C-alpha cells in the first residue's frame, strides 16, 4: 500500500518565537488523528527546567508584605514562574538572588551556579523602596509537563519556603485547526495548521522535531510488535 | 454550492474559458464535452467560480435582507450550504426548506452583488438597527457556559494565608491554559490572572493608568474566571474588558458597540469568531433532555385540590341557583387562572438553575417560560373553536401524559392556531403590498433642504425625585435624528448644537443637562418638493451613518412596516388594527 | 384598474408623464430612477489620473 | 389511509375558498368517526379527513361508532353501534374506568359526555353506554404512534402526516417498540400475500409459492418484483416460509414493501444521542454515521419510467430506427440492432435511450454550409434527429423495455404508429439533503455525514448512528420520542425485575410475565394505555450488561460518551437510545433544479421547461421590491428584460458572453415597442419627448 | 394474538379489548 | 488600524473604499466602468494598439476585471467626477 | 523530576480474535489521546481484501431473480456483502461457486484459488430447491477503508459483470481506557489498555502492527526531516 501522495511540512515563521507550520495534503481524515497527538506531546513531553520553591528571609508567618518592596509576596511568586531558566545537573540545585539599597532587582542580578543558566537577564521582578535589602533563595529542578505547587512532605515543618507551580515545558500554548483542499483534485483531503508559541529556551522548530522524535519512540513500541506488517506507506523524501 | 447546479449555471463561462487552454477545437466542441461531463471541465470551473458572486434569495421574501450576495465554493453533495448566521435574516429552517439562486452577468450587476448585497455587509436590520448576524440558539448557551462564573468549582481562588500562599493566581492565560489540561482548574471558576494582552476596563484603568492605559504590553492582574479570557480573546485588541456572565441581551449590546465604534470588517470576523467558539462550548456544555430530567412540582396535588374545593364550591353554588351560567363560567376560569399561575410559580421555585430545561431558556436561547410550565405542571386551560375558554380545565402535564377527553379538547385550539397562522401569513402580504404601492415615491432627493420646521419628543420626561428618568421608548423615538435648533440648558451656554446626528454620547450630554424636550428634524416637514433631503431623514439604520442621494427610503419603511405582521396576534387588537 | 376611462381622459387634456416615481419606469421598463439609476452616479467619468498613467 | 378518507370539498359539496372556518372546526360530535388529529397542513386543514378506526357507514351514510350498555352501573358486552343522533340523547361513559371484574363501576362516580357536548360527571347510575377501549377518537395512521398522549396536537398531526410519505427500504425491518395497530393493519392494506386456505407448502422460490391443502387441489400465489409503483418506488415481494412448513388460513406468507414477518416496518432503529455536535446538527439538521451507508441500512429503490411515441406528420411518419443522422459511432454501443437500448446497459445523464428520427422537409442551405458538406462527403439529409434521451441527473441499470405498435394490434391513440416505454431502476444510498423523520414528528436534512471513526462512542467502542439536538425537544412539546427513546434502550438491552421476593411497587401492576425480557426483544403501548412515566424509570434500573457485566445507561438513562474527534471524554452524561426513524421521500434528487437557457414558450418568451427541460426560476413580485430597496437598479432590470423577454437581448448577450466581450449595458426594451403600437390601435397617438 | 403466525410483540396496556379491529378497507 | 488579513471577495475592505468615493453607488458605477475598460483592454491587444490603458496594478495568474478596478481604486491610481 | 523510564506494550489474549494491550507508564493526560489516535488509525487505514463485482449467467443484472433460488438476486448482493475473504497476491484474482439441486449454498462452498482463503465457512448465501442451479463467479481484490461500487460504464466491462461495494476493514471493534493514578504528590503516569477486535481476518497483533507503522511512517516527516 502507498498513501497516493506526500503531506509536506511547510514552516512559517511568524515573530520571533511564533513559527506556525502546515502540514497538507493529508488523506481523510488524518488531521484529528495526528494533530491533539502533536498538541498533547509538545505540550507535556519535551523536558525542561523550572522553580520549584522559593523562600523569601522575613515571612515566616506573615504572608502578605516585605519591607521596602513594592511588590506584596503574593505577586513576587508569579512573577518568577514566569523566569525563563535551563538546567543540566538534574537534581535540587538552589541559587540565591539578593541586593541592598534603592533599586529595581532584574534577572541578572542573580548569580547561577554552575550548570543552570538564565535566559532573559533583563525581566523585572522586584523594586526595593530604599535602605532595604532583600534575600531570596530558589530551588531549580528539571521536569516536563505543568506541575502544580507540590505541597511537600512537612506541610509546617519547613522553615517556610513557599511552593510555587512550576512550567517545565519550553512551549507555553498551542493550538490546530484542520481545512478541506482541494476537495476534487484531492478529493476533500485535509490541511493542519499548527500554531506554537515557544518560550525563548529554544526555537519552536527545535522544539517539535523533539516531539515528533519522543513520538516516533513511542508508537514504534506497537509497530514492533509484527515487522513484517503492511500498513500505508509514504516512500522517500 | 453543488458542483452540478455549479457547472450547470457557468456553462456558458466554462465552455469559453476552456477554449483558450485547448481543451476544445471550437465552442461546439466545448458545449458537447461540457454537456457529457468530461473530467477536464472540473479544473476550469474553479477557476471561473472565483469571485463571482451569487444571489441567494428565499420565499417568501419579506424584508430587504431576503435576498443577498454571497462568495460561492464548489462542494460535493446536492445541498446549498448555508451558513449559521444568515438563518435569521432569511428565517429559513433546515427542515426541508428550498433556496433559489441566481446569477449576475453584466458588470454593474457583479459590482452591486459586491458592493451593496454582499452577506458580511447587512449585520444590522434597516428597520431598527440591531444586528441579525448575532449569535442564537446554539451559539448563545455555548457563549453562555463558556462564560458562566461558578462558586465553589475546583482551583478556586483558594487564598487562606496564615500558613501558605493563596494557590489560585496564575502568571498568565497561557499557565491557565496548561493547568486546565490537567484536572487541576475548571474552566468556570474564579482566578487571578494577569493579563498582559488585553485592555483592563475604564473603570481599574483609570486608576492604574490614568494619562494612557493602553494594553498592548502592560500587565494588570485581574480576578475573573478563566472562561471570560478566553472569551475576551475573542473581540478586537483594543475593545475593553468585559468580566460579565454572557447572557443574549449582553451580547447584542456588545455587538452594536463594536457596529457602532469600529468598522464594517472587523464585526463580521468578530461574529465568525464568536460563533466558532460558541458551537466548540455548546457540545461541550453537556445540555441534554431526559425524562429524568423534566422535573414535576413536589406539591401540585394539594394546590390542585384547593383549587379543586374552590371550583366545586362555586359550580355547586351555581346549581343552587345563586349565580346564571356565565357567572359560574368566570368563576370558574378565575379560579382556574389562578390555580394554573400558583402551580407555575412552585414549579419555577422547584427548578435547580443549573437543570438542563431550565438553562436553554434562562440564556435566552430560545423558548420561553410557559411553554415549560406546559411540559411539567398544568397545560391551563383550553381555547374553544369560536374562542371562548372552556371551563374543565386541562390539569395534567405533557410529561405525565393527558387523557383522551383532555387530548380531544385540545386539539380544537391547535389546529385552530394553524388556520389563524396560515390566514395571518396570507393576510400581511396584502398590507405590505399595498404600504409599498402608497409610498414607492419617496426617496431621497437633495443633501438638505434647509428648513427649520420640526418636530419635537419627550427625552426622559422629568420627575419628583427621579429629576430625570429616561423615556422607555427613547431608542426608536429620539436615536438616528439631526436636531433643528440648537439644543441648550438653563441659560448657560450651546450644550449640543444644529446638525448632530442624537447618538449614543449626545443624548448623555443632554440628559446630563437635563432638558427635556430636543426639536428634532423629521420626514414630516421636509422642504423638498418630491421626495425628501438626507438631513430630513436623519440617520440610516442599516448602514450606521447619513444616508445616501439615491435610497428609496419608501419601499424600506413599507417593508419594515409589513415584515413583522406575520406576529401579530389579537376595537381591535392586532394587524386589523 | 378602469384603465379605460384613465386612458380615455389623459389622451384628451393631451396630459404629460415625468416618469418621476419608480413605477413607471419598471412598467415602461426603463431604468428605475433611484440607488445607482441616478444620473450623478451613472453618468461618472473614470479615466486614470496623470500620474499614475506616466508609469503605464 | 389514501381509501378511508373523506373530504367535504369536490363535487356537488362546497369549495376551498368559499367555506369559511366553520366546517374546518372539529366538532364534539367527531369523537369516535372522524380523528381529529390527522388532517393536511396545507390549505386544506379540517376540509379532508379520515375515518376512525371502529367507526362503520350506516345504510344511509350516517357514521356509527361502537358502545357497550351499562345496566344499572353493571358493565355489559350487548356492543350496540351508535350514529350521531342518538348518542346525544343518552350519557356516555369513558374508557378507562375502574371496572371490578363485572361491570361494576369501584367508585361512586365517572366521568361522562352529555348531550350538548360538555364534559360532566355523574354518579354510576345514569352511565348508560361506554366506549369499547381508548383509542376510538385515532385514525390509523395516527394509532402507530407510541406515546401518543405526550406529544402537541402540531407535532403528533405532523408524524401522522409524515408517515405515509416513508419510502419502502431494501431490508424493511421492523420497530423495536410501536403499537397494537401494526401486525393488524399491514394484513389489511392488501401487500402482504396471505394463505388463502390452511394448507402445506410444497414449493416456494423468489418468482411463486405453491400450498397444497389438505382436499387435493393446490392453489399457486404469484409475488410481484420488482413492480413500479405510481410515485417510483419499488413494490419488491418475498416469501418467508420453507418447503416443509404447515400454514393456516389467514397466516402471512409474502412480505410486503415495507413489512417485515407481516408487519409494518417503515424505518429502522438507529442508535441515537441528544447531544449538540460541533454545530453540523444547528436548527433541525441531522449528522448520521458512515455505517448507515456501508452496511445499506437505508439504501432505496426507485423505478422511473421514460416514454416515447412515433406518429404520422405531415411529411411523413416518425420512425424509430438505429439509423440516425450526422452523430459519432459510440452514442450506438448499447442500441440493439433495432432502435431501443438493450436490458442491462448502464446508462448515464445525456445517453440514448430511442433511436427516433423524424423528416426534417425541405430548406435551403446558404453557401458556408453547402461548401462544408462538399468538404467532407456528407450529402445532406430530410430527416429531424429527435430522439429519447434521459434526462438530467438521472442514471442506473435499464429494467424492462415496453413496446406497442398499430400494425400489431397494439391500440393507441389517433396517430400513433408506435409507442416505446423504457423502465431504468436505480439504487439511491443516504446523502446529506435528503429528509428523515421519526414518528413524533421531528424531521430535518442530513446536514453531515462523518466517518466511523469520528462519532461519540459508548464505552464499549460502539458509535453512535444519528445525533439529534436538544433545542428542538423543548420548545415543541413532543417530549414523547424521548420516552421512546429510553424505553427504546431497554427492548434493545433487555430487562429481568430483580423482584425475586416481592415484586416491587412501581411494577406490581403493569403485566405478568413482562418483569423480564431477553435483549432485542419486541413490545408494544397503545396509544392511550401503555408505558407509565413511573415504569420506565422501573425498568431502566435493570438493564442487563452487554458482554462484560457492565452497564451503560445508568440509571437516569444517560451514557458516558468518549469523544471520537478530540478524543477524551465529553463532561456530562450524555442521553442515548434506539430511535425508529424512516427516510421520507424528499430525496435532493428530485429538488434540485438548474438552467442556463432553454426552451422558451412561443406565444410570450418567457422561458418554460418540461420533462427534459430545465423550466427556468420564477423572480416574482417581493423580490423586485427587495432588489429595489437595496437601490440595485441593473441587476433589476437585468432579471426583468434580458433574462425573461428580450429576444434581441438575450441572444446578444450570450454572443457576447461566448465571445469574452463585455455584456451590453441594458438599454430600453423591445417590450416598449409594442406597448405603443398596441395603444395606437386605439387611435391613441403617444410619442416620447 | 387472533392471528395465526403473526411474532409476540409483548404489550404494556392494562385493559382489555372486547371489540377486535373491523375489516378496514370494510368501508 | 489593524484587524486581519481579508480573504476573497471581502478583500479590500469597503471601509477603506468608502473614503476614495462620496456614497456606495458611486463607488459601485466607479468599479464598473473601470472594469468595463480593463476588459476591453484585454480584447484588443490583438491587433492595433488603442487608447485604453491597464490595468495600472499587476493582476494575478487569473484574476476577474472587477477585483482588478477595485484594487486600483483602493491605491487611490484614478479619478472620477459625478454628474 | 522528570521520572526517566521507558512505555512498555504488552498484551493479554482474551479470545481467538480480540485482545487487551496494556501501555504504560504515560505522561498525565496522554493516555486519552494516545488510545484515541491508536483507534481512529485502526478502523480505516487497515489494509484488507474483499469481492469487488460478481457475475451469474442467468440473470443480466441486478433487480431480477434466478429460478429456483428463495431470494432474489439483490440479497445474494446483501449476503454477499459480509464475506470474510483474506487475499494474499496484488490482482484480481476471481473465485468461482457452483451448486445444483435443493440445498443451501453457503459461503464454505466457493472454491477459493491458491492465494485466497474465506474465513467464515458457516455464513449462509442462499438456499435451492431441485429445479435450483446457480453459478457464480466473484472477483477478489486488494484495498483499505472503504469504496462505493465502481460504475460498470465507467470500465470496459460486459452487460453481465455486476459491480458491489467494497469493504476492506479486518478490524471490527476498537475501545480503550485509562487507570490515571495520579496520586497527588506530583509523580503521576497513566495506563492506556486498548481493546480490539477483528473480523477473524488477521489477529490482533497484525492489526495494531499495521496502525503503528502507518502512525511511525507519518510522524516522522515531522522528525528530524525538518
Ligand atoms: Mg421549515
Ligand atoms: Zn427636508
Amino acid at each position: 500500500m502507498l498513501i497516493s501522495q506526500r503531506p509536506t511540512l511547510s514552516e512559517d515563521v511568524l515573530t520571533d518565537n511564533r513559527s506556525q507550520f502546515v502540514i497538507e495534503p493529508l488523506e481523510p481524515g488524518f488531521g484529528y488523528t495526528l494533530g491533539n497527538s502533536l498538541r498533547r506531546t509538545l505540550l507535556s513531553s519535551i523536558p525542561g527546567a523550572a522553580v520549584t520553591s522559593i523562600r523569601i528571609d522575613g515571612v515566616l508567618h506573615e504572608f502578605t508584605t516585605v519591607p521596602g518592596v513594592k511588590e506584596d509576596v503574593t505577586e513576587i511568586i508569579l512573577n518568577l514562574k514566569s523566569l525563563v531558566v535551563s538546567s543540566e545537573e538534574d537534581e535540587p540545585v538552589t541559587m540565591y538572588l539578593r541586593k541592598q539599597g534603592p533599586g529595581e532587582v532584574t534577572a541578572g542580578d542573580i548569580v547561577p551556579p554552575a550548570g543552570v543558566t538564565v535566559h532573559n537577564p533583563g525581566m523585572h521582578i522586584a523594586t526595593l523602596n530604599d535602605k532595604g535589602k532583600l534575600e531570596v533563595e530558589l530551588v531549580v529542578e528539571r521536569g516536563r509537563g505543568y506541575v502544580p505547587a507540590v505541597q511537600n512532605r512537612a506541610s509546617g515543618a519547613e522553615i517556610g519556603r513557599i511552593p510555587v507551580d512550576s512550567i517545565y515545558s519550553p512551549v507555553l500554548k498551542v493550538t490546530y485547526k484542520v481545512d478541506a483542499t482541494r476537495v476534487e483534485q484531492r478529493t476533500d483531503f485535509d490541511k493542519l495548521i499548527l500554531d506554537v508559541e515557544t518560550k525563548n529556551s529554544i526555537s519552536p522548530r527545535d522544539a517539535l522535531a523533539s516531539a515528533g522524535k519522543t513520538l516516533v519512540e513511542l508508537f514504534g513500541l506497537a509497530r514492533e510488535l509484527n515487522v513484517e506488517a503492511e500498513g500505508i506507506e509514504i516512500g522517500p523524501s | 454550492l453543488p458542483k452540478l447546479m455549479a457547472l450547470e449555471l457557468f456553462k456558458p463561462f466554462v465552455m469559453k474559458r476552456l477554449v483558450d487552454l485547448n481543451h476544445a477545437q471550437n465552442i461546439k466542441s466545448a458545449k458537447r464535452m461540457v454537456e457529457r461531463q468530461r473530467p477536464q471541465v472540473w479544473d476550469v470551473l474553479e477557476e471561473v467560480i472565483a469571485e463571482h458572486p451569487v444571489l441567494l434569495n428565499r420565499a417568501p421574501t419579506l424584508h430587504r435582507l431576503g435576498i443577498q450576495a454571497f462568495e460561492p465554493m464548489l462542494v460535493e453533495g446536492k445541498a446549498i450550504q448555508l451558513h449559521p448566521l444568515v438563518c435569521e435574516a432569511f428565517n429559513a429552517d433546515f427542515d426541508g426548506d428550498q433556496m433559489a439562486v441566481h446569477l449576475p452577468l453584466s458588470a454593474e450587476a457583479q459590482a452591486e452583488a459586491r458592493i451593496l448585497m454582499l452577506s458580511s455587509n447587512n449585520i444590522l436590520s434597516p428597520a431598527s438597527g440591531r444586528p441579525l448576524a448575532m449569535p442564537r440558539l446554539d451559539m448563545v448557551t455555548g457563549l453562555y457556559y463558556l462564560t458562566t462564573e461558578v462558586p465553589g468549582d475546583t482551583g478556586e481562588y483558594q487564598p487562606a494565608s496564615g500558613d501558605h500562599p493563596e494557590t489560585g493566581v496564575y502568571s498568565s492565560p497561557a499557565e491557565a491554559i496548561m493547568a486546565a489540561d490537567r484536572g487541576v482548574l475548571s474552566v468556570r471558576a474564579k482566578i487571578k490572572v494577569r493579563l498582559t494582552q488585553l485592555r483592563p476596563p475604564v473603570e481599574i484603568e483609570a486608576e492604574l493608568f490614568g494619562h494612557s492605559g493602553w494594553q498592548p504590553g502592560d500587565a494588570w492582574m485581574a480576578e475573573t474566571t478563566l472562561g471570560r479570557v478566553m472569551f475576551n480573546e475573542l473581540l478586537p485588541l483594543g475593545y475593553p474588558f468585559v468580566n460579565k456572565q454572557m447572557h443574549k441581551k449582553v451580547q447584542a449590546a456588545i455587538i452594536n458597540d463594536l457596529a457602532e465604534r469600529y468598522p464594517m470588517i472587523v464585526v463580521a470576523q468578530t461574529v465568525d469568531k464568536l460563533k466558532d467558539a460558541g458551537f466548540y462550548w455548546a457540545t461541550r456544555s453537556g445540555v441534554t433532555v431526559s425524562m429524568a430530567d423534566v422535573l414535576v412540582p413536589p406539591r401540585k396535588k394539594e394546590i390542585l385540590d384547593h383549587y379543586e374545593e374552590r371550583a366545586d364550591k362555586v359550580e355547586k353554588q351555581f346549581q343552587r341557583g345563586a349565580l346564571n351560567h356565565d357567572e359560574r363560567n368566570e368563576a370558574l376560569v378565575e379560579i382556574w387562572k389562578e390555580a394554573t399561575d400558583e402551580v407555575g410559580q412552585a414549579l419555577r421555585e422547584h427548578y435547580p438553575d443549573d437543570n438542563p430545561i431550565i438553562t436553554i431558556v434562562d440564556s435566552g436561547a430560545t423558548g420561553n417560560f410557559t411553554q415549560t410550565r406546559t411540559l411539567a405542571g398544568m397545560k391551563g386551560l383550553v381555547t374553544n373553536p369560536k374562542g371562548e375558554f372552556i371551563p374543565r380545565p386541562v390539569k395534567s402535564s405533557f410529561r405525565e401524559g393527558l387523557t383522551v377527553l383532555e387530548y380531544f379538547i385540545n386539539t380544537h385550539g391547535a389546529r385552530k392556531g394553524l388556520a389563524d397562522t396560515a390566514l395571518r401569513t396570507a393576510d400581511s402580504g396584502y398590507l405590505t403590498r399595498r404600504l409599498v404601492d402608497v409610498s414607492q415615491d419617496v426617496i431621497v432627493r437633495e443633501h438638505d433642504c434647509q428648513t427649520e420646521r420640526g418636530i419635537v419628543v419627550e427625552l426622559a420626561e422629568r420627575a419628583p425625585d427621579g429629576t430625570l428618568i429616561r423615556d422607555p421608548y427613547i431608542e426608536t423615538s429620539a436615536y438616528a435624528r439631526t436636531l433643528g435648533t440648537d439644543a441648550v440648558d438653563e441659560a448657560g451656554n450651546v450644550i449640543v448644537e444644529r446638525g448632530q446626528d442624537l447618538g449614543d454620547p449626545e443624548i448623555d450630554a443632554l440628559l446630563a443637562a437635563g432638558i427635556t424636550q430636543v426639536k428634532v428634524r423629521s420626514v414630516l416637514t421636509c422642504a423638498t418638493s418630491t421626495g425628501v433631503c438626507a438631513t430630513c431623514y436623519g440617520r440610516s439604520m442599516a448602514t450606521g451613518k447619513l444616508v445616501d442621494i439615491g435610497e428609496a427610503v419608501g419601499i424600506v419603511a413599507a417593508q419594515s412596516i409589513g415584515e413583522p405582521g406575520t406576529q401579530l396576534t389579537m376595537i381591535t387588537g392586532g394587524l386589523p388594527r | 384598474q378602469e384603465t379605460t376611462r384613465v386612458l380615455t381622459d389623459a389622451a384628451i387634456n393631451c396630459r404629460s408623464d415625468k416618469l418621476n416615481g419608480l413605477k413607471e419606469n419598471v412598467i415602461i421598463g426603463k431604468l428605475i430612477p433611484a440607488g445607482t439609476g441616478i444620473n450623478r452616479y451613472r453618468n461618472i467619468a473614470v479615466q486614470p489620473t496623470e500620474e499614475a498613467r506616466a508609469a503605464a | 389511509t389514501h381509501k378511508r378518507r373523506l373530504s367535504a370539498l369536490g363535487p356537488g359539496g362546497l369549495s376551498r375558498e368559499r367555506a369559511g372556518l366553520e366546517v374546518r372546526d372539529v366538532h364534539p360530535s367527531h369523537y369516535g368517526r372522524m380523528c381529529p388529529i390527522e388532517t393536511p397542513e396545507g390549505p386544506n386543514i379540517g376540509l379532508i379527513g379520515s375515518l376512525s378506526v371502529y367507526a362503520r357507514v350506516n345504510p344511509f351514510g350516517f357514521i356509527e361508532t361502537p358502545y357497550r350498555k351499562v345496566v344499572d352501573g353493571v358493565v355489559s358486552d350487548e356492543i350496540v353501534y351508535l350514529t350521531a343522533d342518538e348518542e346525544d340523547r343518552h350519557v356516555v361513559a369513558q374508557a378507562n374506568s375502574p371496572i371490578d371484574a363485572d361491570g361494576r363501576f369501584v367508585e361512586p362516580r365517572v366521568l361522562v359526555r352529555r348531550k350538548a357536548g360538555e364534559v360532566e360527571y355523574v354518579p354510576s347510575s345514569e352511565v348508560d353506554y361506554m366506549d369499547v377501549s381508548p383509542r376510538q377518537m385515532v385514525s390509523v395512521a395516527t394509532a402507530m404512534i407510541p406515546f401518543l398522549e405526550h406529544d402537541d396536537a402540531n407535532r403528533a398531526l405532523m408524524g401522522a402526516n409524515m408517515q405515509r410519505q416513508a419510502v419502502p427500504l431494501v431490508r424493511s425491518e421492523a420497530p423495536l417498540v410501536g403499537t397494537g395497530m401494526e401486525l393488524r393493519a399491514a394484513i389489511d392494506a392488501g401487500d402482504v400475500v396471505v394463505a388463502e386456505e390452511s394448507g402445506v407448502i410444497e414449493e416456494v422460490s423468489a418468482d411463486y409459492i405453491t400450498v397444497m391443502h389438505d382436499n387435493g387441489t393446490r392453489r399457486t400465489y404469484r409475488m410481484r418484483k420488482f413492480a413500479r409503483s405510481n410515485h417510483g418506488t419499488c413494490a419488491n415481494q418475498c416469501p418467508i416460509v420453507d418447503a416443509g412448513d404447515r400454514v393456516e388460513a389467514g397466516q402471512v406468507i409474502a412480505d410486503g414493501p415495507c413489512t417485515d414477518d407481516g408487519e409494518m416496518a417503515l424505518g429502522k432503529n438507529l442508535l441515537v444521542a441528544i447531544m449538540p455536535w460541533e454545530g453540523h446538527n444547528y436548527e433541525d439538521a441531522i449528522i448520521l454515521s458512515n455505517r448507515l451507508v456501508e452496511e445499506d441500512v437505508l439504501t432505496s429503490i426507485h423505478i422511473e419510467e421514460h416514454e416515447i411515441d412515433a406518429r404520422d406528420t405531415k411529411l411523413g411518419a416518425e420512425e424509430i430506427t438505429r439509423d440516425i443522422p450526422n452523430i459519432s459511432d459510440e452514442v450506438l454501443a448499447d442500441l440493439d440492432e433495432r432502435g431501443i437500448v438493450r436490458i442491462g446497459a448502464e446508462v448515464r445523464d445525456g445517453d440514448i435511450l430511442v433511436g427516433k428520427v423524424t423528416p426534417k422537409g425541405e430548406t435551403e442551405l446558404t453557401p458556408e454550409e453547402r461548401l462544408l458538406r462538399a468538404i467532407f462527403g456528407e450529402k445532406a439529409r430530410e430527416v429531424r434527429d429527435t430522439s429519447l434521451k434521459v434526462p438530467h441527473g438521472e442514471s442506473g441499470k435499464v429494467i424492462g423495455i415496453r413496446v406497442f405498435s398499430r400494425e400489431d394490434e397494439d391500440e393507441l391513440p389517433a396517430g400513433v404508429n408506435e409507442l416505446v416505454r423504457v423502465y431504468v431502476a436505480q439504487k439511491r444510498k443516504i446523502s446529506d439533503g435528503d429528509k428523515l423523520a421519526g414518528r413524533h414528528g421531528n424531521k430535518g436534512v442530513i446536514g453531515k455525514i462523518l466517518p466511523v471513526e469520528d462519532m461519540p462512542f459508548l464505552a464499549d467502542g460502539t458509535p453512535v448512528d444519528i445525533i439529534l439536538n436538544t433545542h428542538g425537544v423543548p420548545r415543541r412539546m413532543n417530549i414523547g420520542q424521548i420516552l421512546e427513546t429510553h424505553l427504546g434502550w431497554c427492548a434493545h438491552s433487555g430487562w429481568k425485575v430483580d423482584a425475586a421476593k416481592g415484586v416491587p411497587d412501581w411494577a406490581a401492576r403493569l403485566p405478568d410475565e413482562l418483569l423480564e425480557a431477553q435483549p432485542n426483544a419486541i413490545v408494544s403501548t397503545p396509544v392511550f394505555d401503555g408505558a407509565q412515566e413511573a415504569e420506565l424509570q422501573g425498568l431502566l434500573s435493570c438493564t442487563l450488561p452487554n458482554r462484560d457485566g457492565d452497564v451503560l445507561v445508568d440509571a437516569d438513562g444517560k451514557a458516558m460518551l468518549f469523544d471520537g474527534r478530540s478524543g477524551e471524554p465529553f463532561p456530562y452524561p450524555v442521553t442515548v437510545g434506539y430511535m425508529y426513524i424512516m427516510k421520507l421521500h424528499h430525496l435532493v434528487d428530485d429538488k434540485i433544479h438548474a438552467r442556463s437557457t432553454g426552451p422558451y414558450s412561443m406565444i410570450t418568451q418567457q422561458p418554460l421547461g418540461g420533462k427534459a427541460q430545465f423550466g427556468g426560476q420564477r423572480f416574482g413580485e417581493m423580490e423586485c421590491w427587495a432588489m429595489q430597496a437595496y437601490g440595485a437598479a441593473y441587476t433589476l432590470q437585468e432579471l426583468l428584460t434580458i433574462k425573461s423577454d428580450d429576444t434581441v437581448g438575450r441572444v446578444k448577450v450570450y454572443e457576447a458572453i461566448v465571445k469574452g466581450e463585455n455584456i451590453p449595458e441594458p438599454g430600453i426594451p423591445e417590450s416598449f415597442k409594442v406597448l405603443l403600437k398596441e395603444l395606437q390601435s386605439l387611435c391613441l397617438n403617444v410619442e416620447v419627448l | 394474538n387472533s392471528v395465526p403466525g403473526a411474532p409476540n410483540r409483548v404489550s404494556f396496556a392494562k385493559l382489555r379489548e372486547p371489540l377486535e379491529v373491523p375489516g378496514l378497507l370494510d368501508v | 488600524g489593524g484587524y486581519d488579513t481579508p480573504l476573497g471577495i471581502t478583500n479590500p475592505p469597503i471601509d477603506e473604499l468608502l473614503d476614495r468615493v462620496s456614497s456606495k453607488y458611486a463607488l459601485v458605477i466607479y468599479a464598473a466602468k473601470r472594469a468595463r475598460q480593463i476588459n476591453d483592454y484585454y480584447n484588443q491587444l490583438g491587433e492595433g494598439i488603442l487608447e485604453y490603458v491597464g490595468p495600472l496594478v499587476e493582476p494575478g495568474l487569473q484574476e476577474k476585471p472587477l477585483s482588478i478596478a477595485l484594487r486600483e481604486i483602493h491605491a487611490d491610481l484614478l479619478e472620477h467626477t459625478e454628474g
